[PDB]
């Protein structure tokens, strides 16, 4: 939670649009939409049937996480 | 004529034992075996049932206070 | 005595020894004797000061609307300009009352303790009855008998009621209650709580 | 901290305008008399008078066109926390005291569980309205020390 | 008859009716005071 | 008693000058704590009693403010003044040094002596004329010192709060101003609540 808060705050400040944070950070759907959904769109397209990118590893590693975690269950 | 130990009857007792569910608890004597070869001759009923479902157990006299 | 419900039995709390008993406790508050004493004293003081207040409301209003005098409304008297500013008289009130009321409370906690004026040793006080103080309060030698305490308490209860009425009617209206009475006498049906909402 | 009341700010007016505008644009797809269209216009005027009411009670108002409470303690803005807070505290004390008194009363029976599952609705009714005493009564309790216990922990 | 009274005094039904009454009170207040955000009485 | 009706707690049976039976926080339940509190009370009242006229005397007569008497320390070239006399060595370092040495040295040599009665009441060479002549008079003047010093401490609290509410003023000044006009020059303007 702490790191979510810090990262969203800074990722808004760096783009100069802290206004968006202040507006749509008070309703959870705002967090799921403006913070996770959108900011993940550069990642999940790391590798597609049209090739790959520098981001490939992370995308791969990303999925890796969402697997190992599940195995814990 | 030999003085029977333990309270008489109905005497609400305060438990002094530590390792029972009713430590600092208020129970009721139901009888005491006058045999001096026992090692826990008093027996007490409660109004609160413990984890094992039981509601009675044994004690000596040292672990009792004859409150009233 | 006069149970205000011709069928209900009075609880054991209010036997009839204390003045004004009617068994009027449908919520069993004072069923503890010391709290009963507490509320006796509280009712006494509230009723006395409520009588005072309702007099200070009604009598000035009618004497002004009569043309004999001129004095603002009890609510319109705050902003008025006197020889003394508000805060001055307020702090003087505060100190004098923090003396008198704390003496009253000390008497409440301890029957017959703080009797004498601790300045001079004669002139002090004849022993009293709690809630009904002694000499320097009843100069006319009125005998504290029954039908005096009952009349006191009844007048004081009705005074409390009338004061709450004054306050809430000023809230809804802001006008002089005697003007409400005049409008009422004009037409009680056209003038009541119903129309003003 | 610079929060102007939206009796005077602008973004509030912009929010109000856009809301009533989308509502009105939705309104013109039915008969001007159809009960659904009637309820639509009703909600339009309702949210309008809401915006009006908000522009009547000193509501300091954000830089983005939104109300923002001021709970700093200053009773100037007290119609948000202080008075509703003490009102809810009164209600909660009511409920807590009435429940505690009911339980303390019904404790004296054969197996109080039978009356804890199936309430003594008669005793419940003649115990329930005592709420008006919860501040004062408990008070005296603490005065007389009849509210807490010292070394009785289990059993009762 | 008294049996059905003691049955009605069983916590489920009593709770359901109590909660229904409370919810009705709340929704009626909301109807008579739409959006009711502040305390504009004092 | 200071309070009528409220009974005196156990360990306040008079038996000491100044004991009018006031201890609502029960700090005096400890004998050593009690004697230490008596000693510190005597120190406090005695200091404040010496140190109120050191404010009054200058404030009225030829001096200025009781805050500016030390103004010499705020600025570099400050030199103290005796009613209009800048003594040659009234500079900051010398008075600082004599304060340090005298106060520390003395109060050490005096405190390190445990009579224990001499601590609260020195006497010794501070009673060669025998103002301890009369024991009745002795306890009486003890009570007198305690009361006067309690008052002086109250007076210092008043000085503090007054100079706070009135930035840069004088006790006698504010007294003359308020007296000059009764019902609108007082604590009222400060505290409605
Ligand atoms: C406790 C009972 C009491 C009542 C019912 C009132 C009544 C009132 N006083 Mg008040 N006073 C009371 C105590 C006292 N007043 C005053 C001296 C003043 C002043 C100087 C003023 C008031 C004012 C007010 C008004 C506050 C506005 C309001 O009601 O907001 C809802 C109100 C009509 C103000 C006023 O009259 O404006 C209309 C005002 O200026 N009062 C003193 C002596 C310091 C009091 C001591 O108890
Ligand atoms: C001494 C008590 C007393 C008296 C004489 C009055 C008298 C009056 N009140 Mg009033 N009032 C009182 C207490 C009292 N009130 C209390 C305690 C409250 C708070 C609940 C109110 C709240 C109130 C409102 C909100 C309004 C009035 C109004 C009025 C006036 C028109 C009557 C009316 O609308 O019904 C009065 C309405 C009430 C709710 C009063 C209830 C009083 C209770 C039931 C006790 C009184 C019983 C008493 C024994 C019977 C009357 C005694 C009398 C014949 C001597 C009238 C002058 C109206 C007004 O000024 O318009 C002209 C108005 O709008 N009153
Ligand atoms: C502050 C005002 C006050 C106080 C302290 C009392 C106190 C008392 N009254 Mg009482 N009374 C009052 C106002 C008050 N009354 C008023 C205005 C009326 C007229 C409507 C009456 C009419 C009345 C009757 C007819 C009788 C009493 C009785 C009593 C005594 C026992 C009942 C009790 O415990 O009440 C304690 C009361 C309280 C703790 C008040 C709590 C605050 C409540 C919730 C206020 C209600 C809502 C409020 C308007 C807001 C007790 C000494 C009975 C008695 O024993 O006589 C000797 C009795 O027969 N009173
Ligand atoms: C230590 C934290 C603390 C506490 C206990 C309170 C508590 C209170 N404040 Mg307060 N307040 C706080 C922090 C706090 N506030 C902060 C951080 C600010 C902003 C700097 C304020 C500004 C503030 C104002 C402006 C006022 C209060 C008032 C009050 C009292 C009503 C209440 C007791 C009011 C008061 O004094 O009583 C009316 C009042 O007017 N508060
Ligand atoms: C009137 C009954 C009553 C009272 C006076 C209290 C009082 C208290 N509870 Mg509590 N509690 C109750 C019922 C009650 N409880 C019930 C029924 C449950 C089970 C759901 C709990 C579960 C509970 C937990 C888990 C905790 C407390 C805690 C506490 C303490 C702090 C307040 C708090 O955190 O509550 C928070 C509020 C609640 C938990 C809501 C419960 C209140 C219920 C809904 C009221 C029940 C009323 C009754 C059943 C309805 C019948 C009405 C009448 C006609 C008979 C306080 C001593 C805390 C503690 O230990 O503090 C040190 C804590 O951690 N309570
Ligand atoms: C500093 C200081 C210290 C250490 C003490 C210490 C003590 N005071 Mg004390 N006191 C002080 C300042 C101090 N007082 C001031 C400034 C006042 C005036 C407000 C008082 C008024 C006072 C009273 C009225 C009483 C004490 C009492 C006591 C004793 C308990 C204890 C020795 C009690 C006692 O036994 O007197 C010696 C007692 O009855 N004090
Ligand atoms: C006006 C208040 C006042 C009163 C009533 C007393 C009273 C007393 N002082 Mg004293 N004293 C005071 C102010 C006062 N002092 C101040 C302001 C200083 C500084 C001193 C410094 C002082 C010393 C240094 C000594 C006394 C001693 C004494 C006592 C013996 C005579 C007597 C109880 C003497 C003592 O020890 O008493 C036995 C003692 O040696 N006092
Ligand atoms: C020792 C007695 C004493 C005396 C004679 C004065 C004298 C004065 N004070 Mg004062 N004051 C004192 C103690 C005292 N102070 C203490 C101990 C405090 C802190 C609690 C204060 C806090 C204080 C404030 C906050 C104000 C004054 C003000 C004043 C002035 C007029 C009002 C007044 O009489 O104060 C009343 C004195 C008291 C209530 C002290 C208690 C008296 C008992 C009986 C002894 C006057 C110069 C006012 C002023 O200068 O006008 C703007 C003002 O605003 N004083
Ligand atoms: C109504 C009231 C209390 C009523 C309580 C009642 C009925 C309680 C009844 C119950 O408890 C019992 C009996 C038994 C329970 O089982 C049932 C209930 C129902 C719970 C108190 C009013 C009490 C009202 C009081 C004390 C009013 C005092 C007014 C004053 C001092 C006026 C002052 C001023 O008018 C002047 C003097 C000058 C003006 O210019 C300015 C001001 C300041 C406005
Ligand atoms: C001279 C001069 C001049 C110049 O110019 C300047 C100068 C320098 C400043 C000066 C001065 C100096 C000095 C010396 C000072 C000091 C003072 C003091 C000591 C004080 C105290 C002071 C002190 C004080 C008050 C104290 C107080 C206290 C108190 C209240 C307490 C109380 C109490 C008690 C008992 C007990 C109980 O149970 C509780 C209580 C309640 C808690």
């Amino acid at each position: 939670w702490v790191t979510f808060y810090w990262h969203w705050k800074h990722i808004t400040l760096w783009q100069g649009n802290v206004s968006q944070f202040n507006e749509s950070s008070t309703y959870l759907m705002g967090w799921l939409r403006d913070y996770l959904w959108l900011n993940s769109s550069q990642l999940i397209n790391g590798y597609n049937p049209f090739g790959m990118n520098s981001l490939s590893v992370w995308a791969w590693m990303f999925l890796f996480g969402h697997l190992v975690w599940a195995t814990g269950f | 004529k030999p003085p029977p130990r333990g309270p008489k009857r109905g005497t609400k007792v305060k438990i002094l034992r530590r390792e029972s569910y009713w430590y600092n608890g208020t129970g009721s004597v139901v009888t005491v075996d006058q045999d001096p070869n026992t090692r826990y001759p008093v027996v007490v009923r409660f109004a609160k049932v413990n984890y094992a479902g039981v509601s009675t157990n044994n004690y000596a006299l040292d672990e009792i206070k004859e409150v009233a | 005595k006069g149970s205000w419900l011709p069928g209900l039995q009075s609880p054991a709390y209010l036997d009839g020894s204390l003045a004004g008993d009617n068994g009027f406790d449908p919520l069993a508050l004072a069923e503890d004797p010391e709290d009963l004493r507490w509320f006796v004293q509280a009712e006494l003081v509230n009723g006395r000061w409520a009588m005072l207040g309702v007099a200070g409301m009604l009598i000035p209003e009618v004497l002004t609307k009569a043309g004999l005098l001129n004095a603002p409304e009890w609510y319109d008297a705050g902003k008025e300009t006197y020889f003394a500013s508000s805060s001055t008289l307020f702090v003087i009130e505060f100190i004098l009352f923090h003396y008198v009321e704390i003496r009253r409370w000390q008497d409440i906690k301890n029957p017959g303790s703080v009797n004498q004026d601790p300045i001079f040793k004669s002139y002090s006080l004849p022993p009293h009855e709690c809630g009904y103080p002694g000499s320097v309060f009843n100069p006319l030698n009125f005998a504290p008998t029954l039908e005096n305490k009952e009349k006191e308490l009844a007048n004081g209860r009705l005074a409390m009621l009338a004061f709450l009425g004054f306050l809430v009617q000023h809230n809804v209206t802001g006008k002089g209650p005697f003007e409400n009475l005049q409008q009422h006498l004009a037409d009680p049906w056209h003038n009541t709580i119903i129309q003003t909402i | 901290a610079g929060l102007t009341p939206c009796k005077e700010s602008k973004a509030f007016a912009k929010r109000e305008k856009q809301s009533v505008k989308k509502l009105n644009s939705s309104l013109k797809k039915y008969a001007p008399d159809s009960a659904p269209a009637l309820a639509i216009q009703a909600t339009i005027d309702k949210t309008k008078r809401r915006f009006e009411n908000y522009g009547k009670f000193g509501l300091l108002c954000g830089s983005d066109g939104l109300p923002h409470l001021i709970v700093s303690g200053d009773q100037r803005h007290w119609g948000e926390f202080i008075t509703p807070g003490v009102l809810f505290l009164y209600i909660a004390g009511w409920i807590g005291w009435v429940g505690r008194s009911y339980l303390i009363a019904v404790s004296g029976e054969k197996k109080p569980a039978m009356r804890e599952i199936i309430i003594d609705v008669e005793l419940a009714a003649r115990i329930i309205p005592r709420g008006f005493i919860w501040p004062v009564a408990a008070y005296r309790e603490l005065i007389n020390g009849d509210l807490v216990v010292d070394d009785a922990d289990i059993g009762y | 008859m008294r049996d059905i009274k003691t049955y009605l005094s069983v916590a489920p039904v009593l709770s359901t009716l109590w909660f229904g009454a409370l919810a009705g009170l709340l929704i009626e207040i909301n109807r008579l005071f739409p959006d009711a955000l502040s305390f504009p009485f004092f | 008693e200071w309070f009528p009706g409220q009974p005196r707690p156990a360990h306040l049976d008079g038996s000491s000058p100044g004991d009018f039976g006031f201890d609502p926080l029960g700090l005096a339940t400890v004998p050593e704590n009690f004697e230490r509190f008596k000693e510190s009370e005597i120190y406090h009242c005695r200091w404040a009693m010496l140190c109120v006229p050191g404010v009054l005397v200058p404030e009225a007569l030829g001096l200025g403010n009781w805050v500016k008497a030390q103004e010499w320390a705020a600025l570099p070239d400050g030199q103290a003044t005796y009613l209009g006399n800048p003594v040659p060595w009234g500079n900051l370092p010398t008075i600082l040094a004599i304060e340090f040495l005298a106060i520390a040295f003395a109060e050490q040599q005096r405190t390190m002596e445990k009579d224990p009665e001499k601590k609260k009441y020195p006497g010794g060479a501070f009673d060669p004329l025998g103002f301890s002549k009369d024991p009745a008079k002795f306890e009486e003047l003890k009570l007198k010192e305690i009361k006067n010093g309690r008052l002086a401490m109250l007076a210092f609290v008043g000085f503090c709060v007054q100079q706070s509410a009135y930035p840069g003023t004088g006790p006698l000044e504010n007294l003359a101003t308020h007296l000059a006009d009764p019902w609108h020059n007082n604590i009222g303007d400060i505290v409605i609540p």
